[PDB]
């Protein structure tokens, strides 16, 4: 939730 | 006595950072050149930093229980966490011989001046130094080294966390896991206040993130220093 390159790092 | 999944904890972390950390440093190739003036290190650093990150997301992942939180704990906790475990991290690379972190050549040996060169002072710079040769001194074994990185991150106490009881059940499990490890494993005279001394470093770590945070908004504020920064850190550290 206004962190997209981290979620897509996370999954 | 350690138990069969303690061991199988401290297997998992090791090799997790096994593959996470690359000790050969061969990447470092391809960030901007560092150059050695204002900020003339900071694009060089900044790559170094968001390079950094990348590979702890990546660590972290693969900490048992971590994939058990909601996608906004693990958010939370890899965005306070992050610095924290680069500092953490780059003990491997840290040296008491010149004060420096030697990654393999003349080009990727950083000492204070290369910080100050990225735009920071003493203010910050002096309690890293002395945070860097208080771990080594520390002299931690790899086992103990990565279970810190762990505990690090899973924190119950970071801001933004949600569910408290889930991160403090994971940390839980890896505090115990390193509490055991030091008695059955480290001898003494290293082990004496072992435990007691690593959770002091994550002390020094949130007051050094605490200082960091400051810092990094007082660069947040010239946008001419922020444009030279990644996606990923200004994601990770906001902007
Ligand atoms: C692969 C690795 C590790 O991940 C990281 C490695 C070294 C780490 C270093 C040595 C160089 C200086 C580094 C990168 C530090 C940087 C400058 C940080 C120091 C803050 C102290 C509380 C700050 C980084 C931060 O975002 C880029 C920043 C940068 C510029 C600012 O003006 C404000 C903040 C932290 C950690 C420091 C090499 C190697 O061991």
């Amino acid at each position: 939730k206004n962190h997209p390159m981290l979620m897509n790092l996370l999954k | 006595k350690l138990s069969e999944e303690q061991q199988h904890i401290i297997a998992i972390l090791l090799d997790a950072h096994h593959k996470t950390y690359d000790p050969t440093y061969a990447d470092f190739r391809d960030f901007r050149p560092p150059v050695r003036s204002p900020l003339s290190m900071l694009p060089h650093l900044a790559d170094l930093v968001s390079y950094s990150i990348q590979k702890v997301i990546g660590f972290a992942k693969m900490i048992p229980g971590f994939r058990d939180l909601t996608s906004d704990d693990q958010i939370v906790l890899l965005k306070s966490s992050a610095i924290e475990v680069i500092m953490l991290r780059s003990n491997q690379s840290f040296t008491m011989d010149d004060m420096s972190w030697d990654c393999g050549s003349q080009d990727y040996k950083y000492d204070v001046t290369d910080v100050s060169k990225a735009g920071h002072t003493l203010e910050l710079i002096e309690p890293l130094i002395k945070f860097q040769v208080g771990l080594k001194k520390l002299n931690l074994h790899e086992e103990e080294h990565v279970l810190l990185m762990a505990i690090c991150i899973v924190s119950p106490d970071r801001p933004g966390v949600q569910d408290a009881k889930l991160v403090e059940a994971i940390q839980d499990r890896l505090s115990n896991t390193l509490q055991t490890y030091i008695r059955c494993r480290h001898p003494p005279p290293g082990s004496h206040q072992l435990y007691a001394k690593m959770i002091q470093k994550l002390a020094d770590l949130r007051s050094l993130n605490e200082e960091h945070s400051k810092q990094y908004r007082s660069l947040s504020f010239q946008p001419e220093n922020s444009m030279k920064l990644t996606p990923l850190v200004l994601e990770v550290f906001g902007n």
